[PDB]
């Protein structure tokens, strides 16, 4: 029956940079409001309690301001470790389960970077084995917003290439994405030119990658 | 404070798992504990609620009827029982303590301390090692430019596979992607790298990829076809 809704779904900030999150209640819930970090691997770590008051240990440019149903976390100046999914939770007495938000990413802002973009036609030795994979690699980019289309002797293809996408750099804050179609090897045999058109902000155009099989 | 976190694995369908934290550096008795978890690619979910003295409990609707939550003030261990898995339920399940009060200010409707987490696996696969194929740098590769160059490792199961380069000698511009899982169960990964293209004309490329559930250790020379 209580709803929270936290935004923006990403926060972009520059390291030094000052950022709020916000959390609103679908209804009041007076000061019964707690934030939480959570990085990949490990377990969501306490914040802030009770919609302003700081967790053990945690450092004073993290501040909960709030009450009833408008709730925010402000960082005032992004540090490199501070990047990672935030959560606000709430609870009471009876009934008695937790709700959470749906989670705010902060990522580090940078200068918009293009991918450098590569395709893979199937290896010989997995063809062998009835399959054909294509992969299409986009390398190094900021922001993380992209889009990858595969065409097959220009026909749009749905519903039989996935993506995965690498966490943010460690050393230069770009994303990195991987896009595989996936045919019979049949299918594969019957098409002649496969294509990855790729369209990122850092590009002037969109980028066709193809080969002839 | 601690709680310590056991149990989880991977199994079928309608089978069954049992979780465990073991108290540490406070009294277990004196506070209500939790159990939360989350989905790959969803965010945080409540699961369900013991009082600290077991007698009163609550479980979230998706978990109502096939989850069981217990304790053991006796052995200060906290208790999910979870029988009739489904594959939605496949998840890193995390116990939580609720929150001190301290005299007046402070609430119990956090969570302050938490188990590590562990994951859940519920899939109708079976452990199978994946193939490993060459992403081949492109003919087209040529001195000034950049090249790619990579591993595909295909229908394994379960997660997860290590992949390193030149056995750890290469860490410079690897990219090893999460795993997609493949409408047929098994997962499916790629790792790549760039590299000068110059480099194609002087440097050994090898993918070492290990899958440890099905033993099993590939080692592939990726080169120009």
């Amino acid at each position: 029956e209580i709803v929270l809704t936290q935004s923006p779904a990403t926060l972009s900030l520059s390291p030094g940079e000052r950022g709020t999150l916000s959390c609103r209640a679908s209804q009041s819930v007076g000061t019964y409001l707690a934030w939480y970090q959570h990085k990949p691997g490990q377990a969501p770590r306490p914040l802030i309690y009770d919609a302003s008051r700081r967790a053990t240990g945690i450092p004073a440019r993290f501040s909960g301001s709030g009450s009833g149903t408008d709730f925010t976390l402000t960082i005032s100046g992004l540090e490199p470790e501070d990047v990672a999914v935030y959560y606000c939770q709430h609870r009471d007495s009876w009934p008695p389960g937790a709700t959470f938000g749906g989670g705010t990413k902060v990522e580090i802002k940078r200068t918009v970077a293009a991918p450098s973009v590569f395709i893979f036609p199937p290896s010989d030795e997995q063809l062998k084995s009835g399959t054909a994979s294509v992969v299409c690699l986009l390398n190094n980019f900021y922001p993380r917003e992209a889009k990858v289309q595969w065409k097959v002797d220009n026909a749009l293809q749905s519903g039989n290439s996935q993506e995965s996408v690498t966490e943010q750099d460690s050393k230069d804050s770009t994303y990195s994405l991987s896009s595989t179609l996936t045919l019979s090897k049949a299918d594969y045999e019957k098409h002649k030119v496969y294509a990855c058109e790729v369209t990122h902000q850092g590009l002037s155009s969109p980028v066709t990658k193809s080969f002839n099989r | 404070a601690q709680l310590v976190e056991s149990g989880g694995g991977v199994v079928q369908p309608g089978r069954s798992l049992t979780l465990s934290c073991a108290a540490s550096g406070f009294t277990f008795s004196s506070h209500g504990m939790h159990w939360v978890r989350q989905a790959p690619g969803k965010g945080l979910e409540w699961v369900a609620v013991i009082a600290s003295h077991g007698n009163v409990n609550y479980y979230a609707d998706s978990v109502k009827g096939r989850f069981t939550i217990s304790r053991d003030n006796s052995k200060n261990t906290l208790s999910l029982q979870m029988d009739s898995l489904r594959a939605e339920d496949t998840a890193v399940y995390y116990c939580a303590k609720e929150s001190d009060s301290c005299g007046g200010d402070c609430s119990r409707f956090a969570f302050d301390v938490w188990g590590h987490g562990t994951m859940v696996t519920v899939s109708s696969a079976s452990t199978k090692g994946p193939s490993v194929f060459p992403l081949a740098p492109s003919s087209k590769s040529t001195s000034g430019g950049t090249a790619a160059l990579g591993c595909l490792v295909k229908d394994y199961f379960p997660e997860p596979v290590t992949v390193s380069w030149n056995s750890g000698a290469l860490t410079s511009g690897v990219h090893t992607f999460p795993a997609v899982l493949q409408s047929s169960g098994l997962y499916s990964l790629s790792s790549v790298v760039t590299v000068p293209s110059s480099s194609l004309g002087t440097q050994t490329y090898i993918c070492n990829v290990n899958h440890k559930p099905s033993n099993t250790k590939v080692d592939k020379r990726v080169e120009p076809k």
